[PDB]
RNA sequence: UCAGGCGAUGUUU
DNA sequence: GCAGCTAGCCATGCACATCGCCTGGAATGGGT
DNA sequence: ACCCATTCAGGCATGGCTAGCTGC
């Protein structure tokens, strides 16, 4: 089965494995992320819900007058997207909310006083998103790059080594939150633990933990645990665990009842401590003159007279003992310590301490957050539960809570968006059992803590801060207020909301100004994903880790497709079959293996889940029945491969595309490339231009296909149906019956867009690819677009070419190519320049748009009608005048089309502030475009309306028809009928009056539209009318364009010869490009050769089928034929019953198939050389590759065969007469009197440092002395300079630089004092 | 400034000041009504912390925003910095005169000039040509002339060729990180618009032609045109400053192309008959006679100037290859014929050509150059040495090479799967086991390559040299090397991981059989490793050259002869390991300090006051002396400068 | 005609 | 109970040219 | 109201320094 457009020109397919599934859309990002920031969706949970929900409601300072929220609401648009970009206001949205306003009784329990509802106060304008994933903002079309950033949540990392050189490594560990302030602990080489905030300085930990109301026998008995001590007989025998002991030598017996085991002095053994453990006996005599070496848990005062005894962790002495035991403590506690398993950490650093109490700890961090003043009590209470407890000022979201329980081992995921104290203990407990040995640091690459936002989030986030600026003046007015005398839509003021999300929406280092000359670029653009921007980090700190690629960017972030220069590593563009989690970690496919067999049932991972299974790869022989063949498999486990037995594996990958994007799976042969070569070719292939005639690539890898439809730059059917007109301009589609609606419904429209700008000046366009009366299935084609044919993606075209050193003129890349190229038109692009001319009326006068002007008469005026503008359609060069605008005196302000670029006019659009006249050619162009108005929308609906008389006189026919009683009167004979008085006769009388309603309706749309075109918006303050024209240049191509393969062969095309003179072989066809074969072993980029090598397969089938065709065959031959091209190759997965077309579906087939029978190649899956050649033999073409070429010149063979075939080649846009550029004498800048800089400003070049370091290198110093002084900076010199030039006389004056002038009085204007001595 | 419009566009100079003269004018203010004191604090601590932001903004406590969000800029700020005046408008300014565009081959052209595009010609000499009209008389006055110009009637370029004669230019590559990377040239016209520039030289800019981009100066006045034709035309730096190794280093091309001139082959059109001249091999090769590489015999003449002086012919009958004689039409007079017997790779080539400098001068050897490359293009292309799959030759061996070691690996798996070994020397075990495979594979696809062509001689067989046109580009030496065509044939080895340990399982495949998933997503960070590093290598470096030439730069070559006896030593680098280098190289070329006595002592070798060139270095080889006292610009005694003498040769003369 | 953002470019060995 | 040392806090800097494209002073409050 | 009066967070290396800091 096919659509029924693929049936035109059926791709062939190589490629062993079968697919499961299918591509995705491949604009998920953008479009379900925005779709979730705009809905109304109950219960909270990400939405202007949840914006809305938490921020409200609002009360006064106890005043008990309250607002409230209930709903909101988003009308249409006052335009849409075409007529939005063509006139300049955004693509808008108007805001209504429900909002609700309660009193309380004052002086009374909660009575109501009064509810007032303001129907939907108004707060403002969001933009929305195009069905293509594009804002649009100003005119121009803009994007929002997916940011990529840390999962608020806890981490422990090192820092090993490089920190003190003592070899000794540390253990940082940071809590960051959603938002709020960070926080920090960590060590420092003297094992003392400190906690600081917001990178601002060091402090004791233990002063936090202090500062959290508790005290230091609280602490201790927290942290760490216990060992007991009697005063026994003497003593003071002591409970001992004996696993306490294996880590520490002993120093004293150990025995048990007198059963001694060890003697005094060695170490212990795991025997040892089992034997003990199975006696039970712990309650042993201790050496007394050893525990002085210990620490004390709590403090012992007195029994009787409490003295100031001990203070908690204090260190022992025999005296202290005595001093204790005068009461007789018969019970002493102290604290384990190991120096290998559990250390005094917390205790070293507690000592450490200056403060000794809650409040002195809250004044120490009082006066570190602030630097510089006397703090009050509850002031400095109120900072510190400020910054870690209260919901307004610290927030993780649902993704820390869930990051950081799992960090920590806890059971739940839900839970608080605060910080508590069990959290900040249990962090440092685990890094505390980090420092012991156990668990281990995470790293900061691993894709489990990393995440992706989108529009969605971004957009939310920033209106929360529009809302919260909002709330601060609403709750002011609120408090100064008074009793509901003034409704709710004027407490709440939107300009804030409103400037924040423009802000926002149109200066970011997030949203920017999308790429958009060519498909595929779109549809990267739209996929990227940047670790840029706020909140992220920047291209001056990112080391080398971040821009290494993790073992676990496997199959969601593109390993190769990536910016190269000083950005690399931080563009990760996003891999083919990505999705986006709940929360927002990448997850991929992978497929269900049961116990022996891979089921077809998908199932999406995301990271950290990965880690644990055991993952198969895309190519593994399986047989027919879910088993893989062998027994022992390659695999992949923990960021590691290895081989696996049959049994062990888990899941297996998708496909084989699923490691790469789409911005690199269109690189046929990928897998016989380096990986530098590949990356090149991606962006190369980016950076493409859309041609004049676009042409199918011979040897491509099926997704194509994907790319043109899944874009948004061709014009998709929406339902099936049959075509009924055709026409450059639109196309109208008859529906079918079935996929109708029951209502009056009708036919489809579509408006095809013809030429009109790119954001890159490139051309944009569009052509009907279908003919009248032909059937169209649902989803598909009906316009090609930039770049694309009958649906398929196209950049560049396929052209013979000839791989051999020729006379030097391809030296190191310069490709060469034929004058048959140029001739034919297959290079010629079309650009288009937008100038512009304003007018405002100023002091001293108003500005007319006359045609009347000084210093030049009609010669140079004919171009203009006598109402000033230009005629659309006049050949214009440099130096001609497009528009005649004057200036109050009267002073000439025209406008000229600037030097060098030609143009041939072909559009004019003039606005206007509404309140200001319309002159002469305002109004041609006026009216004009009020009969384009009508013609355009009245007369949609008049086809509109003819096929709805249609559908109702069919109302009086289809039936109980009146053939005779109807066929005479005209279709308006429909109303007062008197029928089979049934349902028909119902229908009628009721319809009837719905249509002369209808009538109605019919004028008051178009009035509508009148009036709307009629209206004149907005400008900037002070303008009144704007005249803008554009350009269309077209460029052929010529020594110096940059020309460039699909595998990262640059080159710049550099000569251009006659037909005469190509390399012909024995045929006579000759070879139209002609590369540099030294290209191919260094830059170890084999592909190229094997995808020149298809092409001439390719090529083949095509010559063959064109002559069958050409000779008039009959149609046995052609099915015969074409059959064999299809069903060669090993055991493919394409299959084609071509017997079972209509006789005449073939025949169109073979016509489209004359140019070349186009090729798959799976990525990764690609065609061996063993069915290259046997394709080749298909054809009739030797089996080497390769053919002996003569040469045009002495006509006699070249001494061994060379290499021919077809190649795929794109024009890349660095267009020479875009580069060149030069300057004799012109505009000089105005405050250092140097020349300017730049193209479009007549500028020069800048002879740098680096240029003079050379200089002064070599001996010369007059030539320095000049670039320094006369061409340059001397004002008196320059002049007289040039007026020596023309005389014939060639001599300098050095005089002095103005710019050292300029460094002179600026020193001089600060204290300093700064002269020239004298000699 | 006026904006579009009305506006003004605020300088933060106009800001700061209008702030501190309002503080100011407070302040006078109050002192006149004798105010209360703590009123006159703090206006006199707002207008201290003013003129603190006036003078240098941001240097006390937290600067003061600007109109928008963001710091203003002060005069400090005005000074200092990448981009205050000392850095942008006075070391390096921006200059009239000059051009820039895209740069394209043209190999039509002596070495010493270089294309240039016509319109961008025209606009550059404006003034000069404005001079030869009037003077001419063609015209009336400047505007006049101007019209003239405008018009490009059929008189201007006419005159545009007569002024462009002679006159150099400056060529100039934008990173331009050493001296050569400004030369001169002269004008030859050319339509289009892009520069044509000469092949030998790409190498010295570091000028791949993928779109790179060169920028055209002109020097007016008459000391400096006489400057690039006196000091940095093309023809006068073919030595580099660095090291004195020449530079006209001819490339990849050119090599491939002299190199299939020049090398036998066993069994061709023509053998055996023998020659009267490099002139009829030239016409045998033509007709179709002979074919370009079979051996043959030649009567040639070579010239040597044994005479003090003099050319003294001779002449004999050498064995030879036509092809070889064909190259010998070229080479200048005074030079061995064995100079191109053998096989002319790169190395070779260069060898020729500095041999040529060293004997016969200069004009000789730059006018040798060009013809090298006239020739060396012609008879590559005529040769046709394309590259195609086939010619990437498996061994026909892999296949069991790297089973058996895959068998060895599962032995050693078993040895510790029964628990024999510690998983660190297994790591090593498997590591080195891998590593000796691809040894042999190596070996066995080189061999496959260079000898794999096998014919017979009118005899039954005969090995010999090959014609895989992979393997002639590769040793020849115009690209890649055994490294590169290893990576094409054989398994391309291990591969590191990020961190810098080494994954243990080899990529089994090269680039002509695919690579399955697995192995190209390793064979990834493998290679952005270093792409990635490149970057941040270059900035670095950057600045490195910066602080290097700003505290070497007074230092010029003032007095002539300090006339001092201090100096240091020299002995050739031993590192434990085999001497690196030789005495020789390290004191080619630098003015000695104390007379070199002979082993046998009393027995004065040199003087102290030489100049060590090559026949010296010979003399010292000869008595094999090996530490030498010499002259070290460390030690010179001389004020505010440099001593001639005690800087040695100059390298590039 | 003055300051930020972005992207690209090129500097790949 | 002073002095050499050692540890935290701030200053400084971090390639060169393009080319584009945009984007850009209000901020209250006032007098007719 | 309109165009103008007075005002408003992933460095690293080093170094150079300041303030304790425990030999004496
Ligand atoms: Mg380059
Ligand atoms: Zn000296």
């Amino acid at each position: 089965v096919y659509s029924y457009t693929e049936k035109k020109r059926i791709r062939k397919d190589f490629g062993k494995r079968p697919q499961v599934l299918d591509v995705p859309y491949l604009l998920s990002i953008q479009l379900d992320s925005f779709q979730k920031f705009i809905e109304q969706d109950p219960e909270g949970q990400y939405g202007l819900e949840a914006a809305f929900r938490s921020v409200f409601p609002i009360q006064s300072y106890s005043g008990n007058s309250e607002l409230q929220y209930v709903s909101y609401r988003l009308g249409e648009p006052v335009f849409d997207v075409q007529e939005c970009q063509i006139r300049g206001v955004t693509y808008s949205a108007p805001l209504r909310v429900k909002l609700r306003l309660v009193i309380y009784e004052r002086e009374a329990p909660e009575g109501t006083v009064k509810d007032i509802k303001e129907q939907e106060v108004y707060m403002g304008e969001i933009p929305l998103m195009t069905d293509n994933g594009t804002f649009v903002i100003n005119g121009t079309e803009r994007v929002i790059v997916s940011q990529l950033h840390r999962s608020p949540g806890v981490f422990f990392d090192s820092d090993k080594g490089k920190t003190h050189s003592s070899g000794k490594v540390l253990y940082n560990a940071r809590i960051i939150p959603y938002r709020g302030s960070w926080l920090d602990f960590e060590f420092d080489p003297k094992d003392n633990l400190f906690v600081r905030i917001d990178r601002r300085r060091k402090l004791p930990a233990t002063i936090i933990l202090r500062a959290l109301n508790y005290t230091t026998e609280q602490i201790l008995d927290l942290f760490f645990e216990k060992v007991i001590f009697e005063i026994r007989d003497n003593k003071l025998q002591m409970e001992l665990v004996p696993e306490r002991l294996r880590g520490e030598t002993a120093s004293f017996d150990i025995e048990a009842n007198g059963k001694v085991y060890v003697e005094k002095g060695r170490r212990i053994t795991a025997r040892h401590i089992r034997q003990l453990e199975k006696d039970d006996v712990k309650l042993i005599e201790v050496p007394v003159e050893y525990i002085a070496g210990k620490v004390v848990a709590k403090d012992y005062i007195d029994e009787s007279t409490g003295e100031l005894i001990c203070a908690a962790n204090m260190e022992l002495s025999l005296d202290l003992l005595a001093k204790l035991s005068q009461s007789g403590h018969k019970r002493i506690e102290t604290l384990f310590t190991n120096d290998l398993d559990h250390g005094p950490y917390i205790s070293e650093t507690l000592r450490v301490d200056p403060t000794n109490d809650r409040l002195s700890a809250l004044v120490e961090i009082y006066r570190m957050m602030r630097p510089g003043e006397p703090p009050t009590r509850e002031a400095a209470e109120s900072l510190f539960e400020n910054l870690f407890f209260s919901e307004d000022r610290y927030d993780l979201s649902a993704v820390g809570r869930m990051k950081f329980n799992r960090s920590l081992l806890r059971e739940e995921i839900e839970g608080s968006g605060i910080l508590s104290k069990d959290d900040i203990i249990d962090v440092m407990k685990k890094l505390i059992d980090i420092r012991n040995g156990k668990g281990e640091v995470d790293d900061i690459d691993h894709l489990g803590n990393r995440r992706i936002r989108s529009v969605g989030e971004m957009a939310e986030n920033q209106f929360r801060v529009g809302l919260v600026r909002v709330e601060r003046a609403v709750k002011e007015r609120l408090s100064l207020g008074d009793l509901d005398t003034l409704m709710p839509q004027d407490m709440i003021n939107a300009k804030p909301i409103s400037a924040a999300v423009k802000e926002f929406f149109g200066s970011s280092q997030l949203s920017q100004f999308m790429d958009q000359n060519n498909p595929l670029s779109e549809i990267t653009h739209k996929r990227r994903i940047s670790a840029l921007g706020p909140g992220g980090l920047t291209r001056e700190r990112a080391g080398f880790e971040v821009r290494d690629v993790h073992p676990t960017h496997y199959g969601r972030v593109c390993p190769i497709e990536t910016p190269e220069g000083p950005n690399i590593g931080l563009i990760n563009s996003l891999s083919v079959y990505a999705q986006t989690n709940e929360y927002g970690f990448l997850e991929t496919p992978y497929r269900k293996v049961t116990d022996g067999v891979v089921t077809d049932e998908i199932h999406y991972l995301s990271a950290i889940e990965e880690g644990n299974y055991v993952i198969a790869q895309a190519n593994s022989n399986l047989d027919e029945e879910g088993h893989f063949v062998e027994d022992l498999v390659t695999c992949r486990s923990k960021g590691e491969s290895s081989l696996f037995s049959r049994d062990q594996v888990d899941y297996m990958d998708v496909s084989t595309q699923q490691v790469v994007s789409v911005g690199a799976s269109l690189i046929p042969f990928l897998e016989h490339d380096d990986a530098n070569r590949a990356l090149m070719g991606a962006n190369m292939q980016r950076q493409a231009v859309p041609t004049l005639r676009a042409d199918k690539p011979l040897v491509g890898t099926g997704m194509e296909r994907a790319v043109a439809v899944d874009s948004g730059v061709t014009a998709v059917a929406k339902r099936g149906g049959v075509v009924q007109y055709v026409d450059a301009s639109r196309i109208v589609i008859k529906v079918n019956e079935d996929e109708m609606y029951p209502g009056e419904a009708g036919i489809d429209i579509y408006n095809l867009t013809k030429y009109t700008r790119s954001n890159q000046n490139t051309c944009i366009n569009q052509m009907p690819c279908v003919s009248l009366g032909e059937p169209v299935e649902r989803g598909d084609v009906l316009a090609d677009g930039p770049s694309t044919d009958l649906g398929e993606l196209a950049l560049g075209q396929n052209m013979r070419v000839a791989f051999m050193p020729w006379n030097g003129y391809n030296f190191e890349d310069s490709i060469l190519v034929s004058e048959r190229v140029v001739q034919e038109d297959r290079f010629t692009t079309i650009h288009i320049q937008e100038l512009a001319c304003v007018s405002r009326d100023t002091k001293l006068g108003p500005e007319e748009i006359t045609a009347d002007i000084p210093n030049v008469g009609e010669a140079a005026l004919s171009k203009l009608d006598e109402s000033g503008i230009v005629y659309i359609g006049a050949e214009v060069t440099g130096g001609d005048i497009l528009v005649g605008k004057v200036t109050p005196k009267v002073k000439d302000s025209s406008l000229r089309v600037p030097n060098g670029v030609s143009g041939t006019v072909i559009d004019v659009q003039v606005f206007t502030r509404d309140g200001v006249e319309k002159d002469k050619r305002a109004l041609e162009i006026e009216e004009m475009q009020l009969k384009q108005a009508k013609k355009d929308l009245s007369e949609e609906l008049q086809i509109l309306e003819a096929g709805l008389f249609s559908r109702i006189r069919a109302v009086l026919v289809a039936g109980g028809v009146e053939a005779e009683k109807l066929d005479k009167l005209p279709r308006d004979r429909w109303l007062e009928l008197g029928l089979t008085d049934e349902e028909k006769q119902n229908q009628l009388e009721q319809l009837a009056e719905q249509y002369d309603e209808l009538k109605h309706e019919f004028e008051k749309k178009l009035e509508a539209k009148r009036r709307k075109i009629t209206q004149g918006d907005d400008l900037a303050p002070g303008v009144l009318k704007i005249v803008k024209v554009y350009l269309a240049v077209k460029r052929r191509i010529q020594p110096g364009d940059k020309m460039a393969g699909r595998h990262g062969n640059k080159g710049v095309i550099s000569k251009i010869n006659p037909i005469e003179d190509m390399p012909y072989d024995e045929n006579g066809t000759p070879v139209d490009i002609v590369l540099n074969p030294l290209g191919v072993p260094s830059r170890m980029n084999i592909g190229q050769i094997l995808e020149t090598h298809l092409g001439m397969a390719a090529k083949g089938i095509g010559d063959k089928i064109n002559a069958m065709l050409k000779q008039q065959q009959e149609v046995a031959k052609l099915r015969e034929f074409i059959q064999r091209a299809y069903d060669l190759g090993a055991d493919v997965r394409q299959k084609v019953d071509l017997s079972t077309f209509s006789d005449e579906e073939v025949m169109r087939l073979a016509e489209n198939l004359r140019k070349g029978m186009p090729i798959a190649t799976p990525v990764f899956d690609g065609a061996k050389e063993a069915e290259i050649k046997e394709l080749l033999k298909l054809g009739d073409l030797p089996t080497s590759g390769q053919i002996r070429l003569y040469d045009g010149r002495t006509g006699e063979q070249f001494e061994r065969p060379v290499t021919v075939g077809y190649m795929y080649m794109l024009k890349l846009n660095h267009l020479v007469d875009d580069k060149m550029h030069a300057r004799s004498t012109g505009s000089y800048s105005l405050v250092t009197q140097q020349p300017l800089g730049g193209k479009a400003q007549f500028g020069g070049q800048r002879f740098g440092e680096m240029e003079v370091w050379a200089l002064e290198a070599y001996g010369a110093a007059y030539t320095l002395q000049e670039m320094l002084t006369v061409k340059s900076d001397d004002v008196n010199g320059r002049t007289k300079m040039y007026k020596n030039i023309v005389d014939g006389n060639h001599q300098m004056e050095p005089g002095m630089p103005e710019s050292f002038n300029v460094l002179l009085k600026e020193i001089r204007s600060l204290g300093i004092n700064i002269e020239l001595e004298d000699e | 400034v006026p904006l579009d419009g009305g506006r003004f566009a605020t300088s933060d100079l106009n800001d700061l000041y209008r702030r501190v003269i309002n503080r100011n004018n407070r302040l006078k203010r109050l002192l006149d009504l004798a105010a209360p004191d703590i009123i006159v604090r703090n206006e006199k601590r707002m207008l201290q912390e003013a003129v603190d932001a006036l003078l240098d903004n941001g240097r006390r406590g937290r600067a003061i925003t600007g109109s928008n969000k963001r710091p203003l800029k002060s005069l400090a700020d005005m000074i200092k910095g990448k981009q205050g005046r000392f850095r942008q408008n006075l070391l390096g300014k921006r200059v009239d005169y000059s051009g820039r565009s895209v740069i394209t081959v043209g190999p039509y052209l002596r070495l010493h000039q270089c294309g240039l595009p016509k319109k961008m010609a025209l606009e550059l000499f404006k003034p000069f040509i404005y001079g030869k009209l009037e003077l001419r008389g063609l015209a009336t006055t400047i505007k006049a002339a101007k019209k003239m110009v405008e018009r490009e009637e059929a008189v201007v370029w006419d005159i545009l060729d007569e002024v462009i004669r002679e006159h150099p230019v400056l060529l100039n590559r934008a990173p331009t990180l050493h001296r050569l990377g400004i030369q001169a040239f002269e004008p030859v016209l050319i339509e289009g618009k892009a520069i044509q520039l000469h092949p030998l030289v790409c190498a010295a800019y570091n000028a791949d032609f993928d779109g790179d981009q060169m920028a055209v100066h002109v020097p007016l006045t008459l000391e400096a045109q006489l400057e690039a034709r006196a000091l940095m035309m093309s023809t006068n730096n073919i030595l580099s400053p660095a090291n004195g190794e020449p530079i006209i280093v001819p490339s990849q091309d050119v090599v491939l192309g002299l190199y299939y001139m020049t090398r036998d082959c066993v069994n061709a059109k023509g053998e055996g008959m023998v020659l009267t001249g490099p002139k009829e091999a030239e016409r045998l090769y033509r007709s179709g006679l002979a074919s370009l590489h079979a051996r043959v015999k030649v009567r040639i003449t070579e010239y040597e100037k044994d005479a003090n002086g003099e050319l003294v012919a001779k002449t004999s009958l050498k064995d030879t290859t036509v092809g070889r004689a064909i190259l010998w039409m070229i080479v200048p007079k005074g030079l061995p014929y064995s100079i191109v017997n053998q096989a002319l790779g790169k190395k070779a080539i260069s060898k020729m050509l500095n041999t040529c400098y060293r004997i016969l001068g200069l004009k000789p050897t730059v006018i040798f150059a060009d013809q090298i490359m006239y020739t060396g293009f012609a008879y590559a292309a005529r040769s046709g040495a394309s590259v195609g799959i086939d010619d990437m030759v498996i061994p026909e061996k892999k296949h069991e090479i790297i089973s058996e070691a895959e068998a060895e690996v599962a032995e050693i798996q078993e040895q510790f799967q029964s628990g024999l070994v510690t998983a660190g020397e297994r790591y090593n075990k498997v590591i080195d086991i891998w590593a000796a495979a691809n040894d042999r594979v190596s070996k066995a696809m080189m061999d496959n390559l260079q000898t794999e062509t096998v014919i017979n001689r009118d005899g039954q067989e005969e090995k010999q040299v090959s014609f895989n046109s992979i393997y002639m580009m590769a040793d020849s030496g115009a690209r890649g090397s055994a490294a590169q065509i290893r990576q094409l044939a054989g398994m391309r080895g291990l591969m590191a991981k990020p961190d810098g340990s080494i994954i243990e399982t080899p990529i089994t495949a090269n680039f002509r059989e695919g690579l399955n998933v697995l192995q190209y997503f390793i064979s990834t960070h493998g290679a952005r490793k270093g792409l990635a590093d490149t970057a941040l290598k270059t900035a670095n470096s950057g600045y490195l050259t910066r602080r290097l030439v700003d505290v070497a730069q007074d230092l010029v070559v003032t007095e002539d002869d300090c006339g001092t006896h201090e100096g240091i030593m020299m002995t050739p680098v031993i590192e434990g390991g085999d001497v690196k280098e030789p005495l020789r190289d390290r004191v080619l070329g630098r003015v000695t300090a104390e007379d070199v006595l002979k082993p046998g002592t009393a027995d004065i070798l040199v003087p102290r006051n030489t100049l060590l060139h090559e026949q010296w270095c010979d003399l010292l080889e000869e008595n094999s002396v090996d530490a030498v006292k010499v002259r070290s610009v460390v030690s010179c005694d001389t004020d505010f400068g440099v001593c001639a003498h005690c800087y040695g040769r100059d390298l590039a003369r």
